[PDB]
């Protein structure tokens, strides 16, 4: 079950 | 020792607003599960038979995962142009690996992070997973803005819970395939190669997993720097094939052994040019 | 930066000339990941070539695999074929049955 990345983009 | 990864890939696509999004799981270096942009409708598919255990819910739920991911790929990959002075236009990439392995004791072993544009290392989390390691200047604007918004800890969380949770799951319910090996087929061929010198050749074929180790003696002597060994190769039904050669005198042959080594061998087996 | 794709042309299973075989094009290192690949008998094109999904290595290179079945004769010749950016002109590797 795969990492949603944190609201703060590149 | 075991792990788990997801393997992220975002294209961007000249003229359209979104990219092409493709993410890849692996638990033990077998792909497990895939999602890709690019379909009709698109959604996770499993790739192991024993994803079979899921029911709908979990591919509900991951397919909306991996369309938000794809939109903080769409997003990332337009900051990236801006630090990196890029004309749009062309095409560029941006991609993440992370996950878990777990140690003997089972336990988290080590959380992973990683991010690359266009095919070079950016930014990573670092193994406390709390600073970060970015790799040029464009990834430090990245490292301070993220230090500034406290992103580790979210992704700390992960790594360290659901990761985990996720990853025993797996290897409980793919036990019986991920467990599993297929000890190599092995034979040595010989080959014409130059004016009184041969070639002898130690295939390994049909082997899982990829692991694996050939050598070659002569006279008690491994001949560390003097073996070809061709990369590992997938033989397109889930197992994997190798070789190493050495170019012998012609009439010395029979004072070569090759060695193989491999998980699903008790003993390594012990090879010969027979003619 | 652009990293030149490694090609290896090889059977699933050792040849035997006149016995159906599978043909396999493995092409790894590349970036970016855009490629084209056909497979040859005799310079011509093979038809039913099936494509792997592509994948990439923790090195963050592209790999795929391409594959057709396949006999192997003593005469009929097989390659693969590669373009990419990379490379100024497509590359052609043959197979060996000795690799």
């Amino acid at each position: 079950s795969q990492l949603k990345n944190n609201a703060k983009e590149i | 020792p075991h792990s788990m990864r997801y393997f992220e890939t975002a294209v961007s696509r000249p003229g359209l607003e979104e990219p092409r999004y493709i993410s890849v799981g692996y638990v033990d270096n077998k792909e497990f599960v895939r999602f890709d942009s690019d379909a009709e409708n698109p959604r996770y598919e499993p790739r192991a038979p024993w994803m079979e255990q899921e029911g709908p819910e979990y591919w509900e739920r991951e397919t909306q995962k991996a369309k938000g991911q794809e939109q903080w790929f769409r997003v990332s990959l337009r900051n990236l142009l801006g630090y990196y002075n890029q004309s749009a236009g062309g095409s560029h990439t941006l991609q993440q690996m992370s996950g878990c392995d777990l140690g003997s004791d089972w336990r988290l072993l080590r959380g992973y992070l990683q991010f690359a544009y266009e095919g070079r290392d950016y930014i990573a989390l670092n193994e406390d997973l709390k600073t970060w390691t970015a790799a040029d200047m464009a990834a430090q604007i990245t490292r301070r803005k993220w230090e500034q918004s406290g992103a580790a800890e979210h992704y700390k969380a992960y790594l360290e819970g659901e990761c985990v949770e996720w990853l025993h799951r797996y290897l409980k319910n793919g036990n019986a395939t991920l467990l599993r090996t297929d000890s190599p087929k092995a034979h040595v061929t010989h080959h014409p190669r130059s004016k009184g010198e041969v070639t002898l050749r130690c295939w390994a074929l049909g082997f899982y997993p990829a692991d694996i180790t050939l050598t070659w003696q002569l006279n008690g002597e491994e001949l560390t720097q003097d073996m070809e060994l061709v990369e590992t190769r997938p033989a397109g039904d889930g197992t994997f094939q190798k070789w190493a050669s050495v170019v012998v005198p012609l009439g010395k042959e029979q004072n070569y052994t090759c060695r193989v080594y491999h998980e699903g061998l008790p003993e390594p087996l012990t090879l010969r040019w027979e003619p | 930066i652009q990293k030149t794709p490694q090609i290896q042309v090889y059977s699933r299973h050792p040849p035997e000339n006149g016995k159906p075989n599978i043909l396999n094009c493995y092409v790894t290192q590349f970036h970016p990941p855009h490629i084209e690949i056909q497979m040859l008998k005799n310079g011509k094109k093979i038809p039913k070539v099936e494509m792997s999904d592509m994948s990439f290595s923790k090195d963050w290179s592209f790999y795929i695999l391409a594959h057709t079945e396949f006999t192997p004769t003593e005469t009929d010749t097989y390659a693969c074929r590669v373009k990419h950016d990379s490379m100024a002109e497509p590359k052609t590797v043959y197979w060996d049955r000795d690799m």
